[PDB]
């Protein structure tokens, strides 16, 4: 049983990657090792944010929910969208290209480091839990977090997008980078199931998808 | 001496030191 | 012919034995040589022909 | 009129094995595959334990010299490499000195090698049997003399076996030198097992990983406070830190930036046009020589400072030449000097050490400086590397400097090869020096070397090929 | 650098003869390199400088 | 002072010819610091992964015959 | 002329000068031998440029 379950977690983890390379075309020109130097170029960001953490930031003491320790993981979130625009910067072909390899190969190092592990130990248990079932959607929920985000900042680093449009990007970027500490303050401060929790990270990254592809569509149009 | 024969030597010895880890063992116990 | 074919690298093998046998038989009486001028002479001699194969060898590749 | 030294030597030579020269040509993937038994070879001896050693807790007083010997404590590579080593370097001196004067034939030639041999045997045997009488594995009345014994002849032959398979590999079995693989090896695989190991060393406070990415993982996993778990893993002070690691990659790319340092003088072919070659004067022109002369003249003068200590103690000769006291200050015992010459010869382990002590870090680094200078100007000399040797060689080969003749190339060459030399075993000591100050993992003598070697290595493998 | 004609077409003749006096001590230290012995991806840079002091002097005239 | 300056005078000229030695010397372009990198680290990632691994698996063989 | 060749070293070079002595080699092109002022010394300044 536990074998089939581990099983489970992972095909529902993975194939949702793997379609999405073979549907957006990433296939046809051969990005997968453009994909695996954006998770390299992934591994060195979240490197350098560990340190940066712990060389500046000491952990406080104090009992109660850590708002300002939240709110500083989420600032240093920014060093991922940073990467993101090396990655992309780094790469040549359309936006689309760009963007989706850099979401893709991202996405993957992240689901890679901070699920496989833990999938293959804690699913493996006699004990049946929802959570890793959860934290399985919730890698395709970062997939698609990283595709808006990776389409934000295509967007912004445009030379073309006109003013207008740029303080709308800026807002969606800001509010993708500190989408994790809104989510786990509200989380905290309602006492949400887990399943809920679960469902409002799918309705506000759903949410900042569409947002991000509305503008993505009027600017693209803007210019044709 | 042959290469091959320095090798045989050479992993002739190791066994030989195993075997006197074995023996002093046996002796010990 | 087609058995001289057939037989074609065991006639190799014996020749490059025979000249293994050559080349020590004449390091061996290179070392054998008591006058240490006539041994330096006949390995200086033997070393360039090596060098003049040497040179032969890499004109012909060239 | 002194009776040849070589002669003197002649009769035991018959005894010593030599390995017969390859008759034919080994193919080259024939020779990587000798490599690589070699290395095996090398690698299981350097795990296997020596039989019948008493578990002493003991202060290990050469610890950051077996790294750069290829030693491993109560194993059968505990004299490691240090016996061969040392003859050359005395083999070398004395042909360089012209105490011995070794002819151009080559029964003079067989001779030396065979001496060079024979010294590194009989100090293979000396060293051992100086290691049982001293106590390293215990008392020698407790062991008994026929464990002592045993001890002995296992050390013998594994130096022995060792000197085989070094001289088959540069005889032409393998690839380059069984002596630098075998330092090159030992130094990757003790990094990468500090790295990476996964044995659990209990601390008063807990159980920590010893392998530092390891325990990084277990402390952020197991622990509330990640960001504390994270600066406690860069700044442990008990086991190898990530900041250790990080520091050792800093240092092994800055060591391969200087290592890319080289001056092309334009070389032609004098009797086809249109060849052009460049021939490369590195700025690390003598290679890690320098660094291997030196440690292992500090080694030797270590060990005998040690024994002189341990024998004689409080004579004002044995405490000019050191003192050692076993400080197990929170940690594995470790014999450290307190007085005398060896004293100025240590490494200071920290910056903090160096601020207390600030003539002793600048004494060691003055000597680590000028020590790999001369021993790399002497090194030339001796090695046949000077510029007239490289224009004889490059007359052999037939390439001359364009405009230049081959007496003018010697001049030239003469400009830079003695610069370059004594420039590169300064910055060599400079960057052994810096790697050291920085802690980082394996030592900085042990990642210069490594560094070097692999790329001298590199450079055999795509010449071969 | 690609050293196109397209965008030396809106600077001034001062700072178009500040790069051709630099193009010049660039061809100046590649023909030093090409007789001291230098490696060819200094020498291929002889036709690629050339070309540039040739699209430089051609903006300007 | 004629003890100091004959120790100065061969410092002094090793300085300038150092000096001249790294002005010639060829710095290594990026492309060939980037290969020279890469193969040094596989050499490494390989030399030490061997050794690792046969540590490892002698570690528990040392632990039966010297553990007992 | 040797008085281009003069005030064309001391632009490019910025080196005084003593003297100038020019001859065209067979091959045709114009050989120059510069001689440096009596303190600039030639040795360091081709060692600056290059040639050395």
């Amino acid at each position: 049983m536990t074998l089939f379950h581990f099983g489970n977690c992972f095909a529902l983890a993975y194939f949702p990657y793997f379609i999405t390379y073979k549907c957006s075309g990433l296939s046809e020109y051969n990005a997968f090792w453009k994909c695996v130097q954006a998770g390299v170029t992934y591994l060195f960001v979240q490197l350098c944010k560990m340190l940066f953490l712990a060389t500046f930031f000491p952990t406080w003491e104090g009992g109660i929910y850590d708002f300002i320790g939240e709110f500083m993981k989420a600032s240093v979130d920014v060093a991922d969208l940073i990467g993101l625009n090396l990655v992309m910067s780094r790469n040549a072909g359309k936006g689309e290209y760009k963007i989706m390899v850099a979401a893709l190969g991202w996405a993957t190092a992240e689901l890679i480091m901070s699920r496989c592990i833990p999938l293959w130990v804690g699913a493996r248990g006699i004990e049946f839990d929802w959570k890793y079932i959860q934290m399985s959607i919730d890698s395709n929920i970062s997939l698609v977090h990283y595709i808006v985000a990776s389409a934000q900042v295509w967007m912004i680093t445009r030379y073309d997008l006109y003013h207008t449009f740029r303080p709308a990007v800026l807002l969606l970027m800001f509010l993708s980078v500190y989408k994790a500490f809104v989510m786990e303050t509200f989380v905290h401060l309602c006492s949400l199931g887990s399943w809920t929790a679960l469902l409002a990270r799918a309705v506000v990254t759903g949410l900042l998808a569409l947002s991000t592809l509305a503008l993505y569509v009027a600017v693209v149009n803007v210019h044709s | 001496v042959g290469p091959v024969p320095v090798l045989v030597m050479s992993l002739l010895f190791i066994a030989s030191v195993f075997m006197l880890h074995i023996w002093g063992k046996y002796t010990r116990s | 012919e087609n058995f001289l074919k057939l037989t074609h690298v065991q006639r190799q093998e014996a020749a490059q034995s025979r000249r293994e046998e050559k080349k020590r038989a004449e390091k061996e009486r290179i070392m054998n040589e008591e006058d240490p001028e006539k041994q330096r002479r006949l390995e200086e001699a033997a070393l360039r022909r090596e060098q003049k194969k040497l040179e032969k060898k890499q004109m012909k590749m060239k | 009129m002194a009776i040849k030294f070589l002669e003197v030597i002649k009769p035991f030579c018959v005894i010593l094995p030599e390995i017969q020269k390859p008759e034919r040509k080994i193919q080259f993937k024939e020779k990587v595959l000798w490599t690589a038994i070699t290395l095996f070879i090398f690698l299981v001896c350097c795990q296997i334990p020596l039989f019948g050693i008493m578990s002493s807790d003991s202060a290990d007083p050469f610890y950051w010299m077996r790294v750069i010997l290829a030693s491993n404590r109560g194993t059968l590579m505990e004299l490691g490499i240090s016996p061969i080593v040392t003859s050359g370097l005395i083999m070398q001196l004395l042909a360089g000195a012209k105490i011995i004067e070794v002819g151009d034939t080559p029964k003079d030639r067989a001779l030396f090698n065979g001496a060079q041999k024979l010294f590194g045997m009989i100090i293979t045997i000396g060293q051992s049997i100086v290691y049982v009488m001293t106590g390293m594995y215990g008392d020698p009345s407790e062991m008994g003399a026929g464990i002592c014994l045993l001890i002995t002849i296992q050390l013998f032959v594994a130096g022995l076996i060792v000197l085989l398979l070094d001289e088959l590999l540069q005889k032409g079995y393998g690839l380059g030198s069984g002596i630098s693989l075998f330092i090159a090896t030992n130094i990757c695989e003790t990094i990468v097992w500090k790295a990476f190991s996964p044995t659990t060393v209990n601390t008063g406070r807990g159980m920590e990983f010893e392998g530092a990415i390891i325990a990084l993982f277990h402390l952020l996993a197991t622990r509330t406070d990640k960001v504390r778990a994270l600066r406690e893993a860069f700044y442990r002070q008990n086991l190898p830190n990530l900041m250790n690691l990080i520091a050792t990659i800093f240092v092994f790319a800055v060591v391969i930036y200087f290592q890319g340092f080289r001056v092309d003088l334009p070389i032609k072919s004098a009797r086809y046009r249109g060849q052009y070659n460049t021939y490369p004067i590195k700025l690390f022109y003598t290679s890690n020589i320098p660094i291997i002369l030196q440690s292992a003249l500090v080694s030797n003068l270590y060990v005998i400072s040690q024994m002189l200590s341990a024998r004689f103690s409080g004579n004002l000769l044995v405490s000019l030449l050191g003192t050692w006291s076993d400080t197990s200050s929170g940690g594995p015992a470790r014999a450290y000097p307190v007085g005398g010459l060896c004293h100025y010869l240590s490494p200071p382990e920290s910056f903090g050490s160096v601020l207390e002590d600030p003539v002793h870090a600048v004494v060691y680094i003055v000597f680590m400086l000028g020590s790999c200078a001369f021993f790399s100007k002497t090194w030339i000399e001796v090695s046949g590397s000077s510029a007239k040797d490289v224009a004889k060689q490059l007359k052999e080969q037939q390439m001359v400097m364009r405009g230049h003749r081959e007496t003018s190339m010697v001049h030239e060459l003469n400009r830079y090869i003695p610069t370059a030399a004594a420039f590169g075993g300064l910055c060599i000591g400079a960057l052994s020096v810096l790697a050291d100050f920085l802690g980082a993992i394996g030592s900085g003598t042990g990642i210069l070397l490594a560094v070097t070697i692999i790329y001298q290595y590199f450079e055999i493998f795509v010449k071969e090929q | 650098a690609k050293i196109k004609a397209r965008d030396l077409r809106g600077k001034k003749k001062e700072e178009l003869l500040k790069q051709l006096d630099d193009l010049k001590v660039e061809l100046s230290q590649l023909r030093v390199a090409k007789v001291t012995g230098g490696a060819a991806s200094k020498l291929s840079k002889i036709r690629v400088v050339r070309k540039s002091i040739a699209r430089v002097l051609t903006v300007i005239n | 002072m004629d003890q100091v300056m004959q120790f100065v005078e061969p410092s002094r000229q090793f300085v300038k010819d150092s000096i001249r030695l790294v002005k010639r010397c060829t710095k290594p372009d990026r492309k060939e610091f980037q290969k020279i990198a890469m193969a040094t680290a596989i050499g490494f990632a390989i030399m030490g992964f061997i050794g690792f691994f046969v540590k490892l698996i002698h570690i528990p063989i040392n632990n039966i015959i010297v553990g007992g | 002329n040797k008085h281009q060749i003069k005030q064309a070293v001391k632009k490019l070079y910025d080196i005084d000068v003593a003297k100038v002595n020019t001859l065209i080699r067979p091959d045709g092109e114009k050989k120059a031998y510069v001689r440096l002022a009596p303190d600039y010394d030639a040795l360091d300044v081709a060692n600056k440029i290059g040639i050395i």
